[PDB]
């Protein structure tokens, strides 16, 4: 799995693979891992699908009454604090990394991350899942602050694809959610149609030099193709 | 004895179902219902007698979820007290069968609560009628279709055309069956029927209304959530009444 939230001026934005996986094999090549929360709040879920999903729902179901008592829209760090609190009270029974994100009119756009353990940090990104390993990197020279709804929307499909082609556990297709005051905006690119993949980039066109014939001088040339 | 506890009089009645039922005409203030073809609307008496009160604070409705409104007449605080656990209803339902709470179904949920209580000694009757509405989908064609049930004190539970309840209600509702002759409410239009209840309270009130007397709620074909409707479109209801 690989997930991430980003801020941007006046937002977030959301992104995920869709790879679901034993292992070896491949389950369900086109889950969803962008869940709704509220309105114009989702997460990103990482670790047991099942864990994942019904803290997901329990934190929507509380959300919602929330909003109904108070008859306003809620902010992103109360949906927070309550997926803080039962990843917590549940840490020795759960695999689970959540990255929580969205916008509301006091705060803007906000993200927050809450690892395995049950710890609850705000932070301008966020990475979570297998994949993330890949991206520290990526981001340490790439990302900048203030990129505009259309860069941040860009550079997080890249940042996905450069994580799938090297992680065998991420793959398939890229979704995103741009949240900003507006309406919400999805987004699903196709594998055939990925902004980074090793299988196309120039320098890994030809093939390591690991079979070459038998010969008279140790000079190393080319791979045998045919049969003597 | 009978007069103090749930149990039956020698005539088959039970007397504290009666009493909670004049605790709605009590509080003093009249409601009215009606279902046209494309919405069902709610006009309530908005009463803020003191001066120094503030009227956005005073209100009849109240959303259970986004898609389900009610409107409480009688004893104010008793119907606060059912607004919350209707509201624990339908997010257990919610839980349960992860699909929104239908109107119907919630309304049969709190006449079982009020049942509960003509039965068991010990806790008071609430002394209100609770009116729900909300549009509700057919299972043929999915069309969505607008509905009003009303919950009383002793537990029943029914549906209407369209209802008043509370101070008079009895000459607002002959004057509804007058109006239903004429033709019938699920051909109207929300301009028609709002027509039809706006002079319904006034002719029981004997008095004239302006849009800060009134507060109105609706749920429509075209936006689901129940909604209070703006002043200005009130405004322009009572203006082409008084023409008329």
């Amino acid at each position: 799995t690989t997930i991430m939230a980003v801020a941007f001026k006046g937002g977030v934005v959301l992104a995920a693979d869709s790879r679901t996986s034993t292992g070896t094999y491949v389950v369900n090549r086109a889950s969803n891992k962008l869940t709704k929360l509220a309105e114009k709040i989702y997460c990103c879920r990482s670790g047991s699908a099942a864990d994942t999903q019904a803290l997901a729902e329990q934190t929507a179901n509380y959300l919602e009454s929330y909003e109904i008592d108070t008859s306003k829209p809620v902010n992103v760090t109360t949906a927070a604090n309550i997926f803080k609190k039962l990843c917590y009270m549940n840490k020795w029974n759960i695999s689970a990394g959540i990255i929580v994100a969205g916008y509301d009119p006091l705060n803007g756009g906000s993200v927050y991350s809450i690892p395995s353990g049950g710890s609850c940090v705000k932070l301008d990104y966020a990475l979570g899942g297998s994949g993330s390993i890949f991206l520290y990197s990526f981001f340490d020279a790439n990302y900048k602050t203030g990129m505009s709804k259309e860069e941040c929307v860009c550079f997080c499909q890249r940042a996905v694809a450069h994580a799938y082609s090297r992680d065998g556990s991420s793959g398939g297709l890229i979704r995103t959610i741009a949240l900003h005051q507006g309406e919400p905006e999805d987004m699903t690119i196709p594998w055939t149609k990925t902004p980074y993949c090793m299988e196309k980039d120039p320098k890994y066109r030809d093939l390591a030099v690991q079979n070459p014939p038998f010969s008279s001088s140790a000079k190393i040339t080319v791979n045998q193709s045919r049969s003597e | 004895f009978d007069k103090y506890i749930t149990v039956f009089s020698p005539e088959g009645s039970l007397y504290q179902v009666e009493y909670a039922f004049k605790a709605v005409t009590y509080a003093g203030l009249l409601t009215v219902a009606i279902r046209c073809k494309d919405a069902v609307l709610v006009f309530t008496q908005h009463n803020v007698p003191d001066r120094l009160m503030r009227p956005d604070t005073i209100t009849s409705l109240h959303n259970i979820n986004k898609d389900i409104g009610t409107c409480i007449t009688g004893r104010a605080p008793d119907g606060k007290s059912l607004v919350q656990k209707a509201r624990q209803e339908a997010s257990e339902y919610k839980y349960r069968y992860g699909s929104p709470i239908p109107v119907s179904v919630l309304a049969k949920r709190v006449a079982d609560m009020a049942q509960v209580r003509t039965q068991h000694a010990g806790l008071r009757l609430m002394g209100v009628v609770m009116t729900f509405l909300g549009m509700e989908q057919n299972d043929a064609d999915g069309s969505w279709v607008p509905q009003i049930y009303c919950v009383d004190p002793a537990g029943w539970c029914g549906s209407y055309h369209a209802c008043a309840i509370g101070k008079k209600q009895i000459e607002a509702n002959a004057f509804l069956e007058k109006k239903q002759k004429n033709a019938p409410f699920h051909t109207l239009s929300q301009k028609d029927a709002a027509m039809i209840a706006l002079a319904a309270l006034q002719s029981a009130l004997g008095a004239s209304l302006k849009a800060t007397d009134v507060e109105v709620g609706r749920c429509s074909v075209e936006d689901h959530c129940f909604r209070r409707v703006p002043d200005e479109d009130v405004e322009e209801w009572l203006t082409a009444l008084a023409e008329a």
